[PDB]
């Protein structure tokens, strides 16, 4: 029994141990509440406002775009606290948190945005903050780790399967398991359990507003289309929210690609993998042809979630959003142009969604186009993965 | 069949509880899997409680996450545990046997699929780890279909609507679990709550068994004593496997002192 339906169509559900049940339950409870409640709405507002920085801006860019019928605006959530969109939802969990009388808060994270978001609203609010992450994403991360730490929260690493963020997401829910008295399981992207596809969608939905009141104040109209990474599918979700019922506006999800589709090496499982039951949900995922989960391969760390958030697979049965994938040579591509054309150095992740708009735009140079990409982070955590990769050319 | 019904009724007649181990099917390989598994039948296991290994078990805690990962490094894959699903039940004709799944891999190919291939190596129950009742409809519905037992769950703190889902829904045993968390004996649970195997009984339940951090023959007594039909243990049967790894002798001969002593605490 719950308040709220815990499916997209299909997709969705609550594939969690009978133990976890009633933590799920009470996690909905104290949302559907707060929802409903003026204060909670302030005091989350007033923590966007002068703690995170929003609204974030919506800047047009013009360089990139001369020459064609194509106007471009990023959502510029590169410049919300912490340098990603990650920092919306885990101040509105970090309160609901509070909300059920809990002190405590576990997170998963795979590159270590999710656990540096999570570690500093659990700093700002008084949690005790503790961490998994993947044992091989820990070596592979240090300046993130060493944030984590810097905020007095406790990283654990990981070792058990592929010691990934996948097995990270696992150690997380154990640990919850036998903590939900005291602890709460703070989810990093809008994916897992009901309730927490439909709490991310609504902690992250200021992305989309703020779009939608920013582009009516400059251009008079609503977007052509609006697009956005997929990783887990909370950016993207933030920013499709408000726009659903905007039939006339594009959803445009954007998977990585990888090394190709073709090479089996990508991150695009709502396109290109078989639905499964994993991490509490039905959702397309990457896995084995026996059904062992697999890890998704980007350029982008951030986009290594091996499932997608299921409204996502929802909204793309019914054809209300279309999702596409782009490589990491196109990603790369895209990266370097923002910075030499508009002085804005991307996330790695967020270079896959403008990598297609910037497709949009060269394929149809003369089609008329008012494209807002969601610029989900900024792009300083990549500068030497880049460098290394044109090192080598 | 009705190979758990069967099994209370003669250890009823006895006034004798279940001692059910579980293991990882292919842990340490496939080989001395089954060695490891005629051991426990010789020593005194009632049924058997056998896990497919799985990429992400997240009901497991570091005891299991370890076979499943020894299962792997030796390449056992689903096909394989189900080839010696067949051959243990083709040299064990009474012996209940229950699997423990992840949902994926129940899913994977098809549910009905799924529980189809069970009935046709002789399982006789399934209990899926990350499946609550909630979510349970396509899961029981196909297991019945093909004379599985779906095996349900009641932690410690279910409430009066739980315990009556379970007391519905289930057949084979009920899972009485003995605390939060994760599987590990290294944390121990609670008595059987004796109000839980009271409404269990009060609802026509299938016979409990208690599991959950049972690694001691004064826990299988106090279960029995408790009420409950029997008790599971995992993680102190894979534990002397871990243990053991570098001598399989010495493995079965302590497989065999563990499983006759736990046995031993369920007899009246
Ligand atoms: O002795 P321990 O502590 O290792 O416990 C043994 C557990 N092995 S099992 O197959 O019964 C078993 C039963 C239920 C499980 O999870 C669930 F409750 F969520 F369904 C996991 C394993
Ligand atoms: C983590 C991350 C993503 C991917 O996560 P979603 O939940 O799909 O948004 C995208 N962009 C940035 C900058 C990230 O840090
Ligand atoms: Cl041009
Ligand atoms: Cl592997
Ligand atoms: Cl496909
Ligand atoms: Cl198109
Ligand atoms: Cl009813
Ligand atoms: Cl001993
Ligand atoms: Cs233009
Ligand atoms: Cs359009
Ligand atoms: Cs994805
Ligand atoms: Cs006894």
């Amino acid at each position: 029994t719950t308040l709220l339906n815990p499916y997209f169509g299909e997709f969705g559900g609550m594939y969690v141990p009978q133990i976890l049940m009633p933590a799920l339950n009470q996690l909905e409870e104290a949302f559907v509440s707060a929802q409903k409640d003026p204060e909670f709405q302030a005091q989350f507002a007033d923590l966007l406002k002068n703690y995170a920085g929003r609204p974030t801006a919506l800047t047009k860019c013009q360089n990139i775009t001369a020459g064609t019928r194509t106007t471009l605006y990023l959502k510029r959530e590169d410049l919300l606290h912490g340098g990603a969109h990650k920092t919306n939802q885990v101040l509105g969990q970090a309160l609901l948190a509070k909300r059920m009388g809990k002190s405590e808060i576990i997170a998963e994270t795979g590159a270590g945005q999710h656990g540096v978001a999570s570690a500093l609203a659990s700093a700002l609010l008084g949690l005790k903050c503790r961490i998994y992450m993947g044992a091989k994403d820990v070596e592979r991360q240090s300046p993130n780790v060493f944030r984590m730490r810097l905020m007095g929260a406790e990283v654990i690493p990981v070792h058990s399967g592929s010691a990934t963020l996948k097995d990270a997401c696992n150690e997380a829910l154990r640990d919850w398991s036998g903590s939900y008295e005291t602890a709460h399981y703070m989810l990093g992207t809008a994916a897992g359990p009901h309730p927490y596809p439909t709490i991310v969608r609504e902690f992250q939905r200021m992305i989309g507003e703020e779009t939608k009141a920013q582009i009516l104040d400059k251009e008079g109209r609503l977007p052509d289309a609006v697009i956005a990474c997929v990783g887990g599918g909370s950016n993207a979700i933030g920013m499709f929210a408000d726009f659903i019922n905007d039939t006339s506006v594009g959803l445009i999800g954007v998977e990585p690609g990888g090394h190709g589709i073709e090479t089996g090496e990508h991150g695009a499982p709502l396109k290109h993998g078989r639905v499964g039951i994993y991490f509490g949900m039905k959702a397309p995922m990457m896995q084995t042809a026996d059904g062992q989960i697999e890890e998704s391969y980007s350029i982008s760390a951030g986009l290594d979630f091996p499932s997608v958030g299921p409204q996502h697979a929802y909204l793309n049965s019914i054809g209300r959003a279309d999702y596409v994938s782009i490589t990491d040579d196109e990603a790369l591509e895209a990266f370097k142009t923002l910075c030499r054309h508009e002085g804005i150095i991307p996330a790695l992740e967020s270079s896959h969604a403008l990598a297609h708009a910037l497709k949009m735009m060269r394929e149809q140079p003369e089609k008329e186009q008012l494209l807002v990409v969601n610029l989900s982070g900024r792009g300083d955590k990549d500068i030497f993965t880049v460098h290394d990769i044109l090192k080598a050319r | 069949m009705e190979r758990y019904e069967n099994l209370f009724a003669q250890l009823n007649d006895r006034r004798e509880g279940a001692f059910v181990p579980f293991v990882t099917l292919g842990d340490p390989g496939i080989e001395q899997s089954l060695k490891i598994i005629d051991t426990l039948i010789d020593a005194g296991a009632d049924a058997l409680e056998l896990g497919v290994p799985f990429s992400d078990p997240l009901a497991d805690g570091p005891t299991i996450q370890n076979a499943n990962l020894r299962a792997f490094a030796a390449g056992v894959t689903p096909a394989q545990c189900f080839e010696m699903l067949a051959l243990i039940r083709e040299k064990h004709p009474t012996i209940p046997i229950g699997l423990l799944m992840y949902a994926n891999l129940v899913f994977n190919n098809g549910i009905d699929a799924f529980y189809a291939r069970c009935e046709q190596v002789g399982v006789d129950s399934v209990l899926v780890a990350d499946v609550p009742v909630e979510e349970s409809a396509p899961f029981r519905q196909a297991a019945l279909r093909h004379n599985i037992a779906p095996i349900f769950i009641c932690p410690p703190n279910a409430d009066d609507d739980l315990l009556r889902q379970v007391a519905s829904y289930g057949r084979g045993y009920t899972y009485l679990l003995s605390r939060s968390g994760v599987t590990g004996a290294e944390n121990r649970g609670a008595l059987p709550l004796h109000h839980l195997i009271e409404k269990l009984k009060e609802y026509h339940a299938a016979p409990a068994l208690q599991g959950f951090g049972i690694s001691s023959p004064e826990q299988v007594s106090a279960a029995v004593r408790a009420g409950a039909a029997g008790a599971i243990s995992g993680s102190a049967i894979v534990k002397i496997i871990e243990k053991n790894l570098a001598s399989p002798k010495q493995m079965l001969a302590e497989l065999r002192s563990f499983v006759s002593a736990m046995k031993a605490a369920s007899r009246a």
